[PDB]
Parts: C-alpha cells; structure tokens; sequence
RNA sequence: AAAUUAUUUUAAUUAAAUUAAUAAAUAAUUAUUAAACUAAUUUUAUAUUAAUAUUAUGAAAAAUUUAAAAAUUAAUUUUUU
C-alpha cells in the first residue's frame, strides 16, 4: 500500500484546521525585511516552505519513502545509492553536533569573545559600536547642560526637486531664467590630459 | 553536497550460505503472500538490535515480542525468516535471565529449522 | 561588449542582493553568545532583534512551529542542579574505556556475549538501513 | 542543472576550467608585485614586498630552503630548554625556596590587562603573579604570602609595593626570609612595577580622549565630531549665501504666491483704478 | 584517432545520396550528424522540449480562466508536487482531474502545514529507576507510536478487526513466546 | 531609480539606529540623582516575592572583589555583554515599564553602559550609584 | 469507502468504483496508470514475474471522482507485475570535440523494467465537506445543494467587457449529486 | 609559438552554445553572437472576476488567497471534501454528464432563430462524443496515427534490417528525436 | 516582568547554517579560499559552521557569496529532536573521529597515505587477532608440556 | 525572481535525519553511535527475505569481463594448471610493451 | 614547411626572471616516477617536495600606466570534453 511520511517519526501535524473554524493560512509573504517591496513566497520559498529542497526530489518525501515494495509487503533493498543518502543525512547531523562541540567548548573556556565581530570587520563597519567602556565615544561628555540636540531634518534637505522649464509661455520670465551657462556647448568631452 | 555511493566488488549480492541439497539439520546435529506491512517491522526488529546492542535488553524485549508476532503471521510455518526472529528473542530473554523461555524459544528455532529443506 | 541597457528586472534583482548581504552582515554582528537563564523559558519568544517585518505567527503553517513548540514551552532542566539529576542517569554505550556492569539492576552486557567484531543481524531494509562494515570505525 | 559524470564536473556551461582548485594560492614566482607570496591580510604591507624567485623557494619549501625556518621556535639558544632554578641546595628543606624566580619580566612584555587600580590592596595581584608561577605555589599559598606581606610590612597597595621596593626587600630579609620565598618578592615587584605603569598608559589614554585624540580599542585614531555646547546651524557665524542675493520679490521669478484681493504694482494696468 | 567506423559504416544506410555511396564523404556527414545531436541532445533539447510542455499546461489551464504565471506558484502552495510532464498528461488525457487540481488552488482552503521536526519525548526527563522488568517509559512511548502505525497500513490478518486493530495485546506479544 | 521602489526610509535613512538621541538622555539621567529612596524603590522590587534582581554592575571583576555588592543577587554583568546584545535574553519585558540602575565603578562607564541599554529598547533608567546602593546594603 | 458522516458514504460511495487511474511517482518519474496499463519504469531491482505495489502515489482519479493527494497519498494500493528487465533503445553519445583528435562513442543503454499493473484500488476516509472558496469543513452535506453558488460576472458598469454570445454567459451548473 | 598545455584552451577551441553566449565573462563570445531564443513563451493571466465579494478579492499577495481567482462555470460541481491525509477528493461530473450538458447549452444557443448547417454540425459531433468518445486531439491522434503503423511493423516483421544490434540500432533511436 | 532575570546565567553560542548564493569560479583565489575552509565550493552547497571568532572572519570576507543564517544553541537542540540534558560535547564524544572523509591531511598524498594506514590497522587488527589466538594456544602447548613431565 | 530570501534553516530539513537516526538510543538515554560512516562502507544489496531473491541484471562490472588467465600464484598454488607455454606469461611488473 | 597509425579515459595548474654578434640551452612552469604527516585554532581547511624529462619570452573584459600612438607596452584573475 501507499506510505506517506514526511518525517522520521511520522505522525503530522493536524492537516484541517477544526470542524467549522478558521483555517490557518500560511505567511505568503517572502522573508524580506524591509517591508516596501512586499514579495510573494516563489514556488521555490513554497517548495522550501513544505520540507523539500530547492528542487521537487532532494530531501524531501519524494526520496525517503521507497520506490515500490514486493506487493506482499517485503520491502525494498537498500540501493547503492540510498546508503550514500543516509551517509549524506548522517554528515549534515555531524556536521551541526561537531560544529556545536566546538561551540559548547568555547564557552567553557571563556574563548568567546565578549566584542561581536572580527577586528578587520569591526574597522570596516560603523554601525558596531566602539567598545570603548570608561570614555565617551565622542569626545568629552556633553557637560554643557543639553538643556543640546542638532536634528539632521532641519538643514539637510534631500529633496527630489523638479527641474522647472525656462518659461517660454511668459515673456520677462524667459529672459531672467536665462541662466548665462547655456554655454554648456564646450562640453565635448575633450581630452582631459592632452592637447 | 550529497555524493552517489561508488560501485565496487566489494558491494555483490553475495548468496545466503543454503546447507545442501541431500541434508538435513539434525541428521548431522544428532550425530555430535498476505499484505503483512514488514516494512513497519523491519524497522522495527532494527530497533530491537539497537536496544539489545546499547543494553536496554528487556525494552528490546517487547519490540521482538512484536516482531515475533508479525513474522509468524506473514511467513508460513518452518519458514527461514521467521525462525531468524523467534532465535534473537531467544536471545532476548538471557540477557533478562528469562532461561525458562530462551532456551525453550531457542530450541524451537531447530526444530524450526531442521524441519525445513 | 556592454552595449544596450543591462534590462531593469536585472539591476531590481540586484537590488535584492545588496539587500541580501546588507542581511547577512547584520547577523555577523551578533554577539558570540546570548547570557541565558536555566530557570526562565528556552527561548520565550527570545529572537534575535528581527522583528522588522515579523511574518508566519500562525503557530501552524510556520516552518518554525517544530521548534519553538519546545522552546517557548517550560525548561525541564530549570537550574543547574536539576541538569544532573538528569545528566547522571545516561549513559555511554560504546565509548572507549572501563564500566561497572551491575550499576544496573539485571542486565547483562552484550559487547561481552557476542564478542567484539560480531553484529546484530540487522534486517537490511529501504527504511531501516544500519551501518556497513563495522570494522572501520576503530581508530 | 548540467551536471556531467563526476565530482567537480558540475555546470559544465559556462567555459570556465573545472577541475582548477581555484582555492589553492597563484604561484607567483618570479613576478614582481605587492601581491606575491602573501596570505591576504598582508597585502598591505608594501614596504617588504616579497617577490622574487627565492621568496618562491623558501615560503614553499623549494630546493634548499627545504627547511626554512632554519631556526624555527622550539629552540632557545640561550638556555637550552632546562629551567634556571636551582634544586642543588645546601638544605633540603630550602630546596622549594628558588621556586618561581622571574626568567624574563614576564609581565609587562606580555601585556596583560590588568584592570586592578594602583591603589587595592596587594591581594588582588596574586590572580595574576600565579599565572606565571603555578608549578611552584598553589594560588591558595600565594594569598598566605601577599596577606603576610601586608600584615607585617607597611606595604599595602600596589602604588606602594612600587615605590617602597627597597623598604619592602629590607622588611623581607630581616622578618620573612622563612616562609616567603623571595621568588614571590620579585615577582610581585615586577607585577607593580607594570599596574602602576599601565594604570599611568590607561589614566593617560583617558585624559586625551577628553582633549579630542579619540582612538579606538585597538587604537587606531578615529576621528568624530565633538559634542553640541550651542546652537547647531550657526547663526552670526553664517557665511552668506554664496549666490547673488536678487529676493524671490525683486524679480518675482518664481515661487511667489500674493492674494488675489493683495495682487501689488499695476500701476499701469490695474492699480491705477483700485478696486 | 578512432573513427567508430563499423559503429557509422552500417548506419550510412539511412543518409543520403552522396553520403551513402562513398565513405568517407559518408562517415565525415553522420559523425557530424551524429556528433550534433548528441550535443543538441545534452544543453538544448530539454529547454525548448520542457517549453511545449509548459505552453501545454499553460494553455489548458488557460481554459479554466488561470495562467501559468499563477497556476505553477499556485501548485507549490498546496505542497502538490505534480511535475509539469504530469500535468500535459492530465491537461489532455484526464480533463477534470486537472480542473479539479485547477479548482483546488483557486479555492481558499488552508494549505497543508510544513513538516514538523523531530520532537522529545518528555520521558527522556523522568529518570527510570531501573528494575530488570519493567521497560522505559520512553521505549513503550515510541513501541505504542510505531504499532499503531503498523496496525496502519493496508487491510491486513494482522488481529483483524474493524477500524482500529487491537494493540494494547500488541505490546505484549512477547508473552505469547514465554513459559 | 529607488525610493519608488523602496520607500523613503530608504536612501534617505541613517541606518544609525543606534544612538542619535539615547546618549545624550544617558547623559540626562547622569545629571539628576539616584538616593536611598531610589534604591527603596528598588528594595521593593527586591520586596517583591518575584525575584528578579532590578540593579546591576558593570564594574573589573577585580574591583567587586574589593567592595562586594553581590549580596541582594543582583547580576553582575560585564559592560560589553550589555552593549554587544548578549544580555537580552535576561533583561525585563516590559521595556516601558521597567527601569533596573545600572551600577559602575566611576559614573562614566555606568552612563555608558545604560546608553546602551536604552539603545536596546529600555526607557526609564537613572543609571548610577556605586555608593548608593551599598549604603542601602539591601 | 470510510467516513465520519453516514451520509457522505452513502453519495460519495458510487464515485469510487469503476476504473482508477493513478499517478504514481517510480523511480523520480510520474506516471499516469490506469489498471491495465504498463509504463516503462527505470530499473527496479525486482525479479521478473513478480508483484510490486508502488508507494509514491499522488493522485487517484476515476470517471467522476479525482482525490488530488497533497504531496502523497496514503491507503491507496497501485500493484503491479514486473514482464521485463530490459535495456531500451540504445542512443548512442557521439562525443568528440573538434579540436582533438579522439572519438567517444559513449553506448548509453538505459535499463527499464517495464511494470503491467493490476490492482488499483482507493480506501478513502472523508472528514466532512469542505467549502472551496472559504476552506472550512462544513457540518452538514447535502448531494443536491451546491456549497459555493456561482453568479454571473457581468456587473453592467463597463462596456468593453466581453461579452459571449449570449448562451454561455446565461448558464448554470447542472446538478448532479442527485 | 609556445605550445603548452594550460596556456589556452586545451586542444584547440570549440564554441558550444554553452560558450557562444555566456563567454568569459558571461558577455557573450565577440563572434557567434547567439541563436535567437524561438521557444513558446507562456501568455499572460487573464482578468479576474469582478470583486463583489467584499473580502478584499483584489489582495494578490495575501496569505489566505492563492494567486489563481478562476470561478468560472460549473465550479459549484467541482465540490470537494477533505480527506484524512490531509489530501482532497473533488467530486466532478464525469466526462459524458459535461458534454451531455454542453450539448443542451448548445442545442438551445442556435435554436433561436436558426440552427446554422455549422451548428447541426457541432451537436453531432458533440453527440458523437457521449456514445463512442470520437476523439478530436492531436496527442492521441499525433499517437495513434503512428503506433498503430510502428505495431504493425512488429506483427508483420517489415524490419528489412534484421541485425540492428543496438549498435547499427545506435545512431536511430537518436537520428530520429522524438 | 519588569525585572531583569535572577538565576545561574548560561550562555549559549551560535551556530551559522551557510549556503552558497553566488558561484565560486567568478570569484578571487582568495574568497574561494574562504569557501573552501567552510566546506562549500559549488552553488548550492550547504555547511553548519559554528560561531567562534575565526570562522567569522572567513564569513565575513565572503558575505556577498554566501546566505548565512544564525540559531542560538537552544534553537540548535530543537531542531534535531534533543534532550536538554545532553550536551554536545558528549553527543560527539560518541561518533567515531574517522567520520566520512577522516581528515584534511595537506595534500592529497597525504591524504591517501592516511587512508592507506587506516586500511592497514584494519589488516593488522584481523592479524593481531589471529597470533593472539596462537599465543595462547603457544602458552598452553608449553604448559600442557611443561605439566606433563610432572 | 531569483533572490530569494528563505530561512536556508530550510535548505538542509532535519525531518527525516534527526538524531534519533544516527543516535537511535537517545531518548533512552544510553546514547548509543550507529551511524553511516561513509559511501564507501557500503556493504551491498541483501535479501530482506529470501524468498525475494534480488534479480541478476549485469551491469558493465559483470558483463562485460575475460577469461581468468592463471597467475602465478594459482599456478603457484596448483601446479596442475599451467598446460602450455601460453601459462607461462611474463613478470608481473611486465606490464607489455610501449 | 607536410605528416607521425591503435574510442569508451579516472587526480589539478601555466609561467614571464639571469642571458642571447637573438634563441636547441636557465629559472618558473608542465611532465614522468617517488616522497614525509611540526604549535597556531574549528573535531575547519589545506598539491608542499625530491629525482629526472623539457627547441617558450609576452597575459581576454576589467582597474590603471607609459606612448603623436593611429596599438604596442607594461600590468593581473580569467583561459570550456
């Protein structure tokens, strides 16, 4: 008879939500931080999403359950090449219980560092803060009374100014908007290191 | 990333060693299908051999319990298979000192075994 | 040569990228470790900091709803004394070295009644597949 | 995708060289660049740029610089790798005084962090003397030589251990001499003579980073803006526009909105009859 | 360098005029023929093979008012798992089965939930005071979870009874092997 | 062309999030004071049954050592566990409602170690007093 | 066939008999397999003339009813027998770049057991009917109620909608459950 | 000229399509620019249903929604139940009761006014299909029209080429491609 | 509850599960130094590094490559179905160390002079087997003679 | 779109290989190691039952082979093989010309 | 200069310097045969060598640098079974 696993251990979470009550849809939302983009989860985050691989027949239980099985019931034989996917699932396991028993190591022997993130990387970032402890980061203590505050919003203005049209339609107005640089005609790209 | 197993001569399919034709067990010992899911067992009666193997014996008990019932259910009488199991259970009891039933458990595997061809 | 346009879907897919390690580099930030309490919950709901555009709440359908089933849920080993209460009852099978066998209360060894190099006759199976050729696990 | 018979037989589109260990370093041999011969960290080190056939030769270990290092760690020419404590004694019973005598400063070279300010008592240099003379005194026997030390002297903090180097000795030789072994005198010399120094390199590094030198952990000057004291955009010290100051009502070029009852200056057109 | 000649000399038999008189006008034709579909086979069949099959699907489930654009992210929702070889198959062959994979997406119902990972068993947590007779609590947890599994699959003799099969017996069955 | 795909906190944000405004309020609550009543408050939360203990040192493990404060249980933190994040996961919930000290051996790492903590989220916290909380022994 | 309602197994019972198609999953390939047919299946490691029951199964459809099993179904039973254990027609890889001088005439047989299939059998269990267009199971079911009436799209407020000649646009769903 | 290996392509050069676009660099070879890309691109969606539901039927990226909104005929017949493996049996109307029924839609479109000599044409056809499924595609026909010639190759042994040892049998079965 | 927890503090690490994004082979000898060092060349690859210091650096240089992703060790014990009790430093203490493709040995002589060796204790184990049985076969045939005379 | 951002946690599921595999004693506490050590140890096909022989299908290592030549340590062994002079092959490390 | 005869295989790569009444010679590379496990880390990861064989002087797209260059030159990562 068929089989239908989809875990080690079986037993699945219950498929159908209640006898009549809502049903638990799934986020469809792709997990993309920024919140403006807003994606859609692409076949592939739903392939990944229902414990497959990034492909229909890796990992998934479209490889663990057998092939067939003797219609009386004797199963399959282990294939020359199943063995190779057990030893596969085995090296992922020891690849995370070994790269925790180094982990679980470290902390014992204080080797972890207290300060996150490499010297070289902690140069190139600014967002790290300087882990300066009995000083100030910047300076000297704002030991005038704050009340100190500068607030980037007042002076510094980005904003995306549309460049008018010198108006045509009005007479006066087209001869001061006559910005004496429409002699941008030498801009030839000309040698810039010659003659 | 997942690497297919090599081939190799050392991966035949060697045959199960048949005692001949023309003999039986205790001519020389007295000298000295129905739908049964045995892929749920055989994992099972693994299970079994992990718990006799790490030494939660009597635990291994009560899997070979179920696997001596599924076997003798799906294989006929003086079947081969189903003298494999009721031989480990044997097996099982002497670990737990049961020795009423193992040997008595393990001299039914010959008289299992003898009786076949 | 570049000659037309790299098309816009490229340069938005590349956005996406700058906004990948602009993702990563925010975990390689994180620090080594995480002070923990023993009594308090694993991880109620104890993430990272990423709680930016937090999504699958649904507690089912959630890819991590194997996980933080356990880790919300109350610590068992709740303090460092209860860990060995509980550490003290495993214990090692094959290790290398001594043991005192009648620790137990009946049980009789197995690698001293089979002996050493023999095996249970595992049933080699699709599901149940058990380790091949054990004489080269001894270094 | 296009895999094709084998490990590293993968894409097997693109026209690269499979089959290439791309990890593995260039040999760089004879060609001259700051790039030669160099785990990448040191590519900025361009004043020891290490080109060249023999720097080939002797990173690998080519033709006879086949042991390279010919003079590796692992050997000292001075005092062939047997400790310099003498165990040949008058008295048995003062063998175990030699113990734990200071080979090299073994304190201040290292550099070691040491955060105890110059004025706690002794007893808080001995996590750090011990590490150094373990396999000589039991850290639980330090603390009964740095407690005597500040019981029967008239030492007690790690400023004055360094300033009363003699007065100390001189108390040691005519009151301790017995239990003390003056291994733990100078190495507890050689502990305050570098807390006292460091506390003077750390107080210091303080009291520039008020004066405006901001350096970071490791060192390394970052510069960054003081802290606000007044109003942030200047106002009496504001550099004038920089663009000919003609009003937006001079000539009302543009960006200028006036009521329509308010309209200004039709003297000519409009204005003459108002309203 | 080897021409596979007896390989191509015999299989001239089904080229053309000049090629099949003379040889090595012959063999230079086909094992250029040859030597192209063989690449034409590897790196380009499949990529324009797999596109009738999606311009099929597509097409057919363009009938029922969907796209492909929505009907193959629509699939992988509902943890489907129909390659689209199947769904050209069922898009001509077998009409309603598709339309009804085709009304199964469309339809607001919750799709099946991901997996869960391996869990522990709480009875690793009590600590078994260990008696030779009675077994661990965490094996007859997972005994009990994998004969109830068994008595599962496929109408079986195995204590034949109707719905569920009798299990609490079926723990028990290595009694029936003791005295 | 951005911003119209990603918003205006986009290309025109300051991804420093860290500490525009929050170390200039550390250097607010620096100003004010931390008393006994400042701490009886705190005794009351040591007064209450729920044992969490509210203040917390960031000070060398050698100085503890020569004025132990570890006596009502409160946790002994090094400044860095508190501004790396590794403390987090042992800190109140009630961002808004909570407000722990933070002890330091001289006030400048304490305002720099509490500036950190309202970086993390936390809002009320007057954030010293070495003296203090040994003259209220509890 | 099995339910929790008595009612679903009294009109859901008359779907399932009759011929079954299945689409198995054999040998990372999908197959649609009806009783009598035979697929060419890449190679099983199975005698000849002997009985095989496919696991993988993810679909089961009759003449009326179709079970769209999500990733896979359980208790449906697709047995087979195994007639050959054969090499198909061999394609032979001619490979040989034109630069080098050197052939390769890579013989690449492929080996295919070709299964006929006998039993295609279904031992569904309905819960309850569940309403399409808001998945929630229903309580009760009733053969000649539709749980989801349909309506017309035509609102009337646009006027280049297209609209079909006016028998399609005017049409309803015959009831069939009775 | 120095000939050494590994000082450019190894023996000689050859431009597989692999290479001819996607060159050093991805750029694409100067030469050999590509062939152009004649496949069969997938249409775009047809429209929605107009909303009248109020449930915020337009949200394309919602959790509760998949992306497909296909109500389209006779849906309400597709009315499916949920099973225990979490799978769906979806009772449809077999494939007679449709054409049965487009048969009296159609019966009833022409008749109005006059049945076109097309349209008794059409209901023959469609009447056709209930008794003796006249098939009209071209995958069974495309099949039929050669497996039937390929089958009777085999029963009558029109091979004239009786060896074909799958070496000879090499270049067919790949001189042919599908 | 608007305290800061009291309790014996534990700290638990980190554990990166890296994947590769971008392809190896547009990359420089160096970046593909790092992938090599955390087990992954081709795209797609997958590897489970820790979070010790130094294996940050070799994430970080090759962050835009890589798509990195962090548990803390508790989220780790999860997802392999783990007793709480149970270390990791004990979990591994159980694998043999001459796990599929032992070592790393510094080139791939080395390397298959390490196999080679592996598969001789191997050949020497059934041998060391087969003269202990002489041995104490030996032993006895001099004790049975030895007895004898007596 | 082909950025896709996905807890790659999903990439490698452990909802097949838990520790309950390679540790398959663990919530029994004895943790016992049974695990795959590599590709290579495979053992090879077995019958499960032997009812079900596993079929003979030769593949290009059985099909395709020669005649056992005698070495020189059958004809060692044995030397009731060597009939002729065409037994008398060379040295082993003759391997033949160039 | 033109050639140099035997498919289905089973370990990788380039280099660019001393000199030349201007290339049979040298490095470096490649090759054939062979080698030994020196702190540095994860329980990571590593082609390093010896001995011989060797008729070679010029590196796409970049990043720049000489030059009326109007490309050559330096550059250095590519370099498909």
């Amino acid at each position: 008879y068929s089989e239908y696993r989809s875990s080690y251990t079986g037993a699945r979470s219950a498929p159908w939500a209640a006898p009549e009550a809502a049903p638990a849809y799934p986020s469809a939302r792709s997990p993309f931080p920024l919140e403006r983009p807003r994606f859609r989860k692409t076949h592939i985050e739903w392939m990944l999403h229902h414990g497959h691989g990034d492909r229909y027949g890796k990992y998934g239980p479209s490889r663990e359950i057998a092939d067939f099985e003797y219609a009386d019931g004797t199963p399959s034989s282990i294939s020359g090449k199943r063995f190779a996917l057990k030893h596969h699932q085995d090296h992922l396991l020891v690849q995370l219980i070994r790269s925790a028993a180094i982990v679980e190591r470290f902390e014992e022997e204080e080797l972890l560092p207290r300060i996150p993130g490499t010297p070289e990387q902690r140069s190139w970032d600014p967002e790290i803060p300087l882990f300066l402890e009995d000083v100030d980061e910047f300076g000297r203590p704002p030991r005038p009374v704050a009340g100190a505050t500068y607030d980037p919003a007042a002076f510094v203005s980005d904003d995306i100014k549309k460049d008018v049209r010198r108006p045509f339609w009005s007479r006066r107005r087209w001869a001061l908007s006559d910005n004496f640089m429409v002699p941008m005609s030498p801009k030839p790209k000309n040698t810039i290191k010659d003659e | 990333s997942y690497f297919k197993g090599e081939l190799f001569p050392n991966q035949l399919a060697r045959p199960l060693e048949r005692l001949p034709r023309g003999v039986s067990l205790a001519a020389a010992r007295k000298g000295q299908r129905p739908y049964v899911p045995l892929g749920e067992v055989a994992k099972l009666e693994l299970q079994g051999d992990y718990l006799t193997e790490g030494g939660l014996h009597q635990e291994a008990l009560e899997y070979y319990g179920v696997v001596a019932k599924a076997y003798e259910l799906a294989y006929p009488k003086d079947h081969p298979q189903v003298a494999g199991i009721r031989l480990k259970l044997a097996g099982a009891f002497r670990r737990t000192g049961r020795l009423t039933s193992s040997k008595a458990n393990c001299e039914a595997v010959l008289q299992m075994l003898d009786s076949a061809v | 040569e570049l000659l037309h346009p790299l098309p816009v879907w490229a340069r938005r897919q590349q956005w996406l990228k700058r906004d990948t390690v602009e993702m990563n580099e925010a975990i390689l930030r994180e620090p080594y470790y995480r002070i923990k309490t023993f009594a308090q919950p694993a991880a109620f709901v104890s993430p990272r900091v990423s709680e930016s555009a937090a999504h699958e709440p649904d507690t089912q359908q959630s890819s991590r709803y194997g996980v933080d089933r356990q880790l919300r849920g109350p610590r068992r080993a709740v303090s460092p004394e209860r860990l060995q209460e509980l550490r003290e009852q495993l214990q090692f099978v094959g290790s290398i070295g001594p043991k005192v066998p009648p620790a137990a209360g009946a049980g009789t060894a197995y690698q001293d009644e089979y002996g050493t190099r023999l095996r249970p006759r595992y049933p080699q199976s699709w599901d149940t597949v058990p380790p091949h050729q054990p004489s080269r696990s001894e270094i | 995708a296009s895999t094709a018979k084998g490990y590293m037989n993968r894409v097997m589109v693109y026209a690269h060289r499979r089959r290439k260990a791309r990890y593995l370093a260039p040999k760089n041999a004879h060609v001259r660049s700051p790039l030669a011969h160099k785990m990448p960290e040191e590519y900025g080190n361009t004043w020891d740029p290490r080109s060249g056939v023999e720097w080939h030769n002797r990173m690998r270990n080519r033709n006879h610089y086949r042991h390279w290092p010919w003079a590796r760690w692992t050997d000292d020419p001075v005092r062939f790798h047997q400790d310099s404590v003498c165990h040949r004694t008058v008295s048995a019973l003062s063998t175990v005084a030699n113990n734990g005598a200071p080979e090299w400063d073994y304190y201040a070279e290292v550099g070691q962090a040491y955060e105890t300010p110059s004025h706690f008592p002794l007893s808080y240099t001995a996590p750090f003397i011990y590490q150094y003379t373990a396999q000589c005194w039991s850290r639980e026997d330090l603390q009964s030589y740095l407690e005597r030390i500040e019981q029967s002297s008239g030492l007690r903090t790690i400023a004055d251990a360094a300033s009363r180097r003699e007065a100390l000795y001189t108390w040691w030789h005519n009151a301790g001499m017995n239990v003390i072994p003056l291994g733990v005198l100078q190495h507890l010399e050689l502990v305050s003579r570098d807390i006292v120094a460091q506390n003077a390199r750390k107080s210091y590094r303080i009291e520039q980073h008020e004066r405006g030198i901001l350096r970071t952990p490791e060192m390394e000057r970052y510069y960054a803006l003081p802290h606000l004291r007044g109003p942030s955009m200047p106002v009496q010290l504001a550099q004038p526009s920089g663009k000919y100051p003609s009003g937006k009502f001079t000539q009302m070029m543009e960006d200028v909105a006036i009521h329509p009852l308010q309209k200004p200056d039709a003297r000519y057109k409009h204005n003459m009859y108002p309203a | 360098y080897y021409r596979a000649t007896a390989e191509l000399d015999r299989l001239r038999g089904m080229l053309r005029g000049r090629a099949r008189l003379e040889r090595k006008v012959g063999l230079k034709r086909i094992t250029f023929l040859m030597r192209t579909q063989t690449r034409y086979r590897v790196e380009q069949k499949a990529h324009w093979e797999r596109a009738i099959v999606r311009k099929n699907v597509d097409s057919a489930a363009h009938e029922h008012g969907s796209g492909w654009q929505h009907l193959r992210n629509d699939l992988a929702r509902q943890n489907l798992m129909l390659l689209p070889r199947t769904q050209q198959q069922l898009a001509q062959y077998e009409p309603l089965a598709f339309r009804a994979v085709m009304e199964l997406c469309a339809s607001r119902v919750a799709p099946p939930p991901p997996p869960m990972t391996a869990q522990v068993p709480e009875e690793a947590y009590a600590t078994r005071p260990e008696d030779p007779k009675v077994a661990h609590p965490a094996a007859r947890r997972q005994l009990e979870e994998c004969v109830e599994r068994m008595l599962c699959t496929g109408r079986s003799d195995v204590l034949q009874r109707e719905g569920p099969r009798t299990t609490q017996a079926w723990m028990d069955a290595w009694k029936e092997y003791d005295l | 062309n951005l911003n119209k795909r990603y918003g205006a906190p986009y290309v025109a944000k300051g991804y420093a999030s860290l500490d525009p405004r929050c170390s200039l309020d550390a250097y607010s609550s620096f100003q004010q004071t931390v008393t006994s009543a400042d701490m009886k408050k705190a005794l009351l939360s040591i007064d209450s049954t729920s044992s969490g203990a509210l203040v917390i040192d960031v000070r060398s493990e050698p100085e503890r050592r020569l004025r132990p404060l570890l006596s009502p249980a409160i946790v002994a933190l090094h400044p860095h566990d508190i501004l790396s994040g590794a403390a987090c996961p042992i800190l109140p919930s009630n961002k808004e409602r909570a407000e722990m000290f933070v002890v330091a051996s001289e006030a400048q790492r304490a305002v720099n170690a509490c500036t950190a903590l309202r970086r993390w989220g936390f809002s009320r916290v007057t954030a010293v007093s070495v003296d203090a909380v040994s003259e209220a022994i509890a | 066939l099995r339910s929790a309602n008595p009612t679903i197994a009294k009109a859901l019972q008359p779907l399932i008999e009759g011929p079954k198609f299945a689409v198995v999953y054999c040998g990372n390939h999908q197959y649609k397999v009806s009783p009598g047919d035979v697929i060419a299946v890449q190679r099983l490691r199975a005698p000849i003339g002997s009985q095989i029951a496919l696991k993988k199964v993810l679909m089961v459809g009759g003449p009326r009813f179709t079970a769209i099993g999500r990733p896979l179904l359980e208790h449906v039973r697709v047995t087979a027998d195994v007639e050959e254990q054969k090499r198909m027609r061999n394609v032979v890889s001619l490979f040989s770049t034109p630069g080098r001088r050197r052939l390769r005439w890579l013989d690449a047989q492929h080996a295919a057991t070709i299964l006929r299939i006998r039993e295609v059998v279904y031992e569904p269990t309905v819960v309850g009917e569940l309403d399409k267009y808001d998945g929630v199971l229903l309580k009760d079911f009733h053969a000649d109620r539709h749980p989801n009436p349909v309506f017309t799209a035509n609102d009337g407020y646009d006027l280049y909608y297209p609209k079909d000649w006016n028998k399609v646009e005017e049409a309803s769903a015959f009831l069939e459950m009775m | 000229r120095a000939q050494h290996p590994n000082a450019g392509t190894r023996f000689g050069r050859v431009y597989n399509r692999g290479f001819v676009r996607y060159g050093f660099g991805g750029f694409g070879m100067s030469v050999y620019s590509s062939k152009k890309d004649r496949t069969f691109k997938v249409m775009p969606v047809p429209p929605p249903p107009p909303a009248t539901t109020a449930v915020e039927q337009r949200d394309d990226f919602a959790d509760n929604r998949g992306l497909s909104a296909t109500t389209r005929t006779l849906s309400p017949t597709f009315r499916m139940f949920a099973l225990e493996d979490g799978g769906v049996l979806v009772s449809h109307p077999s494939h007679a009761q449709i054409m049965r029924w487009n048969q009296r839609v159609h019966t009833e479109e022409g008749k109005a006014a006059n049945s076109t000599v097309m349209d008794e044409y059409v209901n023959s056809r469609i009447q056709a299909i209930i008794a003796d499924n006249t098939i009209e595609n071209t995958s069974l026909s495309q099949w039929r029209k050669a497996h039937m010639w390929n089958v009777i190759k085999s029963h009558g042994k029109l091979q004239r080429r009786w060896g074909t040892p799958d070496f000879v049998m090499g270049a067919r079965s790949t001189l042919y491609n599908n | 509850t608007t305290t800061i927890a009291a309790g014996p503090y534990r700290r638990v690490g980190n554990v990166f599960i890296v994947t590769c994004i971008d392809h190896p082979f547009k990359f420089s000898w160096e970046v593909n130094r790092m992938l090599r060092e955390l087990r992954l060349e081709f795209m797609g690859q997958t590897t489970v590094v820790p979070d010790i210091p130094p294996v940050r650096k070799r994430i970080w240089r090759v962050r835009h490559v890589v798509r990195v992703d962090q548990l803390d060790l508790d989220e780790a014990k999860a997802l392999i179905g783990i007793p709480e009790h149970i270390s990791f430093r004990d979990l591994a203490g159980q694998i043999p160390p001459t796990f599929g493709r032992g070592g790393s040995v510094a080139n791939p002589h080395m390397r298959s002079k390490m196999n080679f060796m592996r598969l001789r204790r191997m050949r020497l184990r059934d041998v060391m087997h087969r003269d202990q049985l002489e041995k104490r076969l030996l032993e006895e045939r001099h004790h049975a003679l030895q007895q004898q005379q007596q | 779109r082909y950025r896709l951002f996905h807890p790659v946690h999903q990439t490698v599921p452990f909802h097949f290989n838990p520790v309950q595999s390679i540790f398959p004693l663990i919530y029994e506490n004895n943790l016992l190691a049974k695990p795959r050590l590599s590709w290579k140890d495979y053992e090879g096909r077995k019958e499960f039952d032997a009812d079900h022989p596993l079929p003979v299908v030769g593949t290009r290592l059985n099909e395709r082979t020669t005649t056992h030549k005698w070495s020189h340590w059958d004809q060692y062994i044995n030397p009731q093989i060597t009939q002729s002079w065409m037994y008398l092959t060379q040295t082993p490390e003759y391997v033949g010309p160039r």
